[PDB]
C-alpha cells in the first residue's frame, strides 16, 4: 500500500484543501522552517490511521484537531489518504479488485469521528481491521517514531519491546482480541451464573406447584365427568320428549333425595375446585414444560460453547509461543547485524528477562567493543537513535510494514551518521514508503521525494520542492 | 378405536422414532380405492385402522406426490363426512337414527382428528426445519438451486396446509355439543384441532403468507 495521494481538510494547521501528490514509494522527506506544519502532517496520519490516546497527536481533545478550534470558520477535519495497489501482494482482504483505496477520516464540532472508505461510510472498526492487516496499527506501532521519541524507544517496558516483535510476527492482533475475549466472556459467565441462579430459585419451584395442581387438575376432571353424567340423569329425571324416556328406561326407579344431595355435595366440591385450578392447565404446563427444555439445552449448548472456545484459544497460544521464537531469533539477529554496520565495533541482541520466558517480555542489550553493557542508560541520544533505529530496520527485514514514518529521528546523529541513514534508506532497505521529517539536510539530500511546508496568511501549504 | 390412549402414544412419547413401512405405494393406493367411494370404511376392518394409522404415523418419510394425495385423502373423507353428519342433523329426522349413527360418528372423527393432529404436527416440524435455516421464503424471487426447491416446499407444505385448514373450517360447522356429549371430551377434541395451529403460528413466514 504505497500512499499516492494525502488530502487534508481542516486538520491543525491546514485550513484549506491540500492535496499532496506525487510520492515517490521508496523516499520521502519532509522539510521546512519551525512551525511550518510538518509533524501535523504526520499527525493528519496518524488521525487517518486511528488514535485513541490524543497525546500522540498533541491534543487534549477531538474538536482540538480542527482549524483553530473550529471556530474560524473551518467547523470540520477531515483526511483523506489514497493508496496504490499495483502490487497485490501487500493489499488487505477482499480489497484485491480495486487499484486505489481511499480513506477519510471526518469530525464535526461537537460529536465525533466518523469514517468512509471509497467515499462509501464506514465505522471504526472495518477500518481498523483494514489497517490492521497490513500491520499499520498506529494504537501500538512498530513503525512510528514520533518528534523527541527516538532517544526513548530503549526507555521501553519489556512488555513493548515484547510487542514490537508480536506485531512482526503477526500475534497482537490475537494478543488483545483473546484478552479481550476473556474478559467478555467472563462478563457473560456471570451473567449466565445469574441466569441459572434464577432458573434455579425462580422456575422449578412454580413448576413443580404446577404439577401439583396438573394432578389435582385430572382429579377435577374425575368430578366434571361425574357432574355431565349425574347432574345430566338428575336433570332428566325432574324434566319428566320421547328422549327423555330412552334415558329414564334404563334408570328406572332412582331415588330422588339422595341423588338431589348428591348433586349439592358434587356442586360444593365444584365451587371449591373452581377457584382453586383452572381448567386450561394442560396447555399451560405444556408450554412451560417444552421452554423449561429448550431453556435447559440453551444453557447445556452455550456450556459446551465456553469449553469449545477456551480450549481452542488454548490450542491457538502454542502456536503463538512457536512464531514469537521463531521471530525473535531471526530479529536479534539482524538486530546484531545492522547496528554492527550502523556503527562499528557493536553489537546488540534482544534477550529475555532475567529468570522469566520470552513471551513475558525483552530486553536490549548493548556492546560496545568486548564488553556488555550492565545498564543501557549510559548511552548517548546518537548511540540510543541508532540502536532504536536499527531495531525498527531488523524489524523491516524480518516483514515490512509498508509506511515508515520517522518525526525527526536524526535529532541527536552527527553529520556522519545522518548522511549513513539517508544512504541506508535510499540503498539498502528498499521494500517501504518512509516519510521522514527532518531538518539536516544530510538526510533530505538524500531522498528521491522532498515536500517543504511553509506558514503563509494563516495556513499551512506543501510544495514539492 | 380410541382417542386419549392415542393421543398420548403420539404427543408424550417420541414422534420421529417411528417405524419405516417396506412399500407404503401398495397399500396407501387400495386405502384410496377403499376411500373413493367410501370414507368411513376404514372402521369396518382392524387392519385397515392400523394400516391408516401407520400410514399417517410415517409423514416425514414418504415422497411428495404420495403426501399430496394421502393430503388429498384426508381432506376429501372429513369433507365427506362433514358434509354427510351436517345433511343428517340439519334435516328434520328423528333423535333416535342419529343417535345411532352418532357412536359410529363420534369414533370417525376420532380417527380423523388424530389423523389431522399428527399431519399439522409433522407438517408444523418440517415448516419449522425448512423456515429455520433460511432469510425469507415468503415469495419465489431472487433464489437459487436449492433455494428453488426449499421454497417450492415452502409452497407445497403450505398448500396441503391450506387444505387441511379448508378442511377444518369444513368440520367445525356441524354442532358438535350435538356429536360430543360432554366438555371434557368436547375440549380434548377442540383441543386437538387448535392446538397445532397455535404451535405452527410460531412460524415467522408462516403468519407473513394470507390464505
Ligand atoms: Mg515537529
Amino acid at each position: 500500500m504505497k500512499v499516492e495521494e494525502l488530502i487534508i481538510d481542516g486538520f491543525k494547521s491546514y485550513a484549506t484543501r491540500t492535496v499532496i501528490t506525487d510520492w515517490d514509494p521508496q523516499f520521502n522527506a519532509i522539510t521546512g522552517l519551525n512551525g511550518s506544519g510538518k509533524s501535523n502532517i504526520l499527525d493528519a496520519i496518524c488521525f487517518v490511521l486511528g488514535i485513541a490516546s490524543m497525546s500522540t497527536v498533541r491534543a487534549s481533545s477531538l474538536q482540538d484537531l480542527i482549524y483553530k478550534r473550529g471556530q474560524a470558520g473551518v467547523t470540520k477535519a477531515s483526511v483523506t489518504i489514497v493508496f496504490d495497489n499495483t502490487d497485490k501482494s501487500n493489499s488487505p482482504i477482499g480489497f484485491t479488485n480495486s487499484p486505489q483505496i481511499s480513506v477519510t477520516r471526518q469530525v464535526v464540532l461537537g460529536g465525533t469521528s466518523k469514517y468512509l472508505i471509497n467515499g462509501h461510510r464506514a465505522p471504526q472498526q472495518s477500518v481498523l481491521q483494514l489497517f490492521q492487516s497490513v500491520q499499520l496499527n498506529i494504537n501500538n506501532p512498530n513503525f512510528l517514531i514520533m518528534q523527541g521519541k527516538i532517544t526513548k524507544v530503549l526507555n521501553m517496558k519489556p512488555s513493548e519491546i515484547l510487542s514490537l516483535i508480536e506485531e512482526a510476527a503477526g500475534t497482537k492482533m490475537f494478543e488483545d482480541r483473546r484478552e479481550k475475549a476473556e474478559r467478555t466472556m467472563s462478563k457473560k459467565e456471570t451473567k449466565l451464573q445469574e441466569n441459572r441462579t434464577l432458573l434455579t430459585e425462580e422456575i422449578e419451584p412454580k413448576l413443580e406447584k404446577l404439577r401439583n395442581e396438573k394432578r389435582m387438575f385430572l382429579e377435577f376432571q374425575s368430578t366434571q365427568t361425574d357432574l355431565e353424567k349425574t347432574e345430566r340423569i338428575v336433570v332428566s329425571y325432574e324434566y319428566y320428549f320421547d328422549l327423555v324416556r330412552n334415558i329414564v328406561k334404563q334408570n328406572e326407579g332412582i331415588d330422588l333425595d339422595t341423588y338431589r344431595e348428591r348433586s349439592k355435595q358434587l356442586n360444593e366440591k365444584f365451587q371449591e375446585l373452581r377457584k382453586k385450578v383452572n381448567p386450561n392447565i394442560m396447555n399451560m404446563i405444556e408450554n412451560v414444560e417444552k421452554k423449561e427444555a429448550a431453556l435447559k439445552t440453551m444453557i447445556k449448548t452455550i456450556e459446551k460453547d465456553k469449553m469449545k472456545i477456551q480450549e481452542t484459544i488454548s490450542k491457538l497460544n502454542e502456536y503463538k509461543r512457536e512464531t514469537l521464537v521463531k521471530t525473535w531469533e531471526k530479529v536479534t539477529l539482524d538486530f546484531g547485524n545492522i547496528f554492527a554496520d550502523l556503527l562499528p565495533n557493536s553489537f546488540a541482541k534482544l534477550v529475555p528477562c532475567e529468570g522469566k520466558d520470552v513471551t513475558q517480555g525483552l530486553e536490549v542489550k548493548v556492546k560496545l567493543g568486548n564488553i556488555w553493557k550492565e545498564s543501557l542508560i549510559e548511552l548517548s541520544g546518537g548511540q540510543r537513535s541508532l540502536i532504536a533505529l536499527s531495531l525498527i530496520m531488523a524489524l523491516l527485514q524480518f516483514r515490512p510494514a509498508p509506511m515508515y514514518i520517522l518525526d525527526q529521528v536524526d535529532a541527536a546523529l552527527d553529520l556522519s551518521h545522518t548522511q549513513n541513514i539517508g544512504h541506508l534508506i535510499k540503498t539498502r532497505f528498499k521494500g517501504s514508503q518512509f516519510i521522514v521529517v527532518s531538518l539536516k539536510e544530510g538526510m533530505f539530500a538524500n531522498a528521491n521525494r522532498v515536500f517543504r511546508t511553509r506558514f503563509q496568511d494563516g495556513t499551512s501549504v506543501v510544495s514539492i520542492m | 378405536f380410541s382417542l386419549s390412549e392415542y393421543l398420548t402414544k403420539f404427543q408424550t412419547t417420541d414422534r420421529e422414532s417411528y417405524p419405516r413401512l417396506q412399500d407404503p405405494s401398495r397399500e396407501l393406493n387400495v386405502i384410496i380405492d377403499q376411500l373413493a367411494v367410501s370414507p368411513e370404511q376404514i372402521d369396518a376392518s382392524p387392519d385397515s385402522l392400523e394400516a391408516l394409522i401407520d400410514l399417517c404415523h410415517d409423514f416425514p418419510h414418504l415422497t411428495p406426490k404420495l403426501q399430496t394425495q394421502l393430503s388429498y385423502l384426508i381432506s376429501s373423507s372429513l369433507s365427506n363426512l362433514s358434509k354427510d353428519i351436517k345433511a343428517n342433523l340439519s334435516s328434520n329426522v328423528n333423535f333416535t337414527e342419529i343417535g345411532g349413527l352418532i357412536p359410529q360418528w363420534k369414533r370417525h372423527l376420532e380417527e380423523y382428528g388424530y389423523l389431522i393432529q399428527v399431519l399439522l404436527t409433522f407438517l408444523q416440524d418440517e415448516l419449522h426445519k425448512v423456515s429455520s435455516q433460511s432469510t425469507n421464503l415468503n415469495r419465489s424471487a431472487k433464489n437459487s438451486k436449492n433455494d428453488s426447491a426449499n421454497v417450492e416446499l415452502f409452497k407445497r407444505d403450505c398448500n396441503q396446509m391450506e387444505n387441511l385448514l379448508e378442511s377444518i373450517t369444513k368440520l367445525l360447522e356441524i354442532n358438535l355439543s350435538k356429536i360430543f356429549q360432554t366438555t371434557p371430551e368436547k375440549d380434548l377434541f377442540i383441543g386437538l384441532f387448535t392446538r397445532p395451529l397455535f404451535v405452527l403460528l410460531e412460524i415467522e413466514p408462516v403468519t407473513k403468507v394470507s390464505s
